[PDB]
């Protein structure tokens, strides 16, 4: 059970069935997906991205480690991704607003997470706030790890969907906007736990009532699960 | 130290 793609090996682990690499793939997952989103929505210019292979089928622009700014943003997502190791990360989302730092978003690219108790089969419960089941829970809990190649296809689906939404579906962003990364901790995460680069906040983000959405794709490595969605006012 | 469930990063502004 391994991903034998020659290109895949550079950015990703060849094996995603064990806890460490399952969590590590997620970190690499966050990095690639949000790189494509930032690039294809033209939040950042080309010069912050390095052309990379995901598979022999698909290329992608990933945040450049050799540019000052893009390296900071890559580091930011790497910290968020590392929190996946102990099940401390509920959600990371690229949040676009009119002004820094509005609560209600114009557009949001969200990755939402779920962790599994042991063997990577039974899902750890993820709740409100009020005790209510999380919106992204059911869909991800029903899933079963189907091998490394299934995960490879999921990563390809996500990046291709990201490219599709920005190229064919989404209206352009305004001349003036502010885009920042906002995350949510799991309840399991202790008070002593904080993710570098992210300020503590009592507020997250909100969406207008008339918000439209689209599913970018899901991820099911051996011991983790994620769903990526696009929320925006600029569809069609 | 942290009594809040949310994290905010510095952003990119155009």
């Amino acid at each position: 059970d391994s991903i034998d793609d020659k290109k895949w090996s550079k950015l990703f682990p060849r094996i995603v069935s064990d806890p460490d690499r399952s969590s590590n793939f997620m970190t690499r997952a966050i990095y690639v997906a949000f790189s494509a989103v930032l690039r294809n929505r033209n939040i950042l210019g080309q010069e912050y991205f390095t052309k990379n292979y995901i598979t022999e089928k698909l290329k992608c622009m990933t945040l450049c480690f050799r540019n000052l700014r893009s390296n900071q943003i890559a580091q930011l997502l790497r910290n968020a991704g590392d929190a996946t190791k102990d099940g401390f990360l509920k959600e990371v989302s690229l949040v676009i607003t009119n002004n820094e730092g509005d609560l209600e978003a114009i557009e949001v690219f969200s990755m939402k997470f779920i962790y599994f108790e042991n063997g990577g089969v039974v899902a750890r419960l993820s709740t409100d706030k009020n005790g209510q089941e999380d919106p992204h829970f059911a869909k991800l809990a029903q899933l079963v790890y189907e091998g490394g190649d299934s995960v490879r296809d999921q990563m390809v689906t996500i990046v291709r969907s990201v490219q599709f939404l920005c190229t064919k579906v989404l209206e352009p962003l305004p001349e003036e906007f502010t885009a920042n990364f906002r995350l949510e901790y799991t309840n399991d995460a202790p008070s002593n736990f904080r993710i570098d680069g992210f300020e503590d906040s009592s507020t997250f983000y909100t969406l207008p009532d008339d918000i439209q959405s689209a599913t970018i794709g899901h991820l099911r490595p051996g011991c983790h699960a994620a769903n990526m969605e696009c929320w925006s006012m600029l569809m069609s | 130290a942290r009594d809040s469930p949310y994290g905010l990063s510095q952003g990119i502004t155009k």
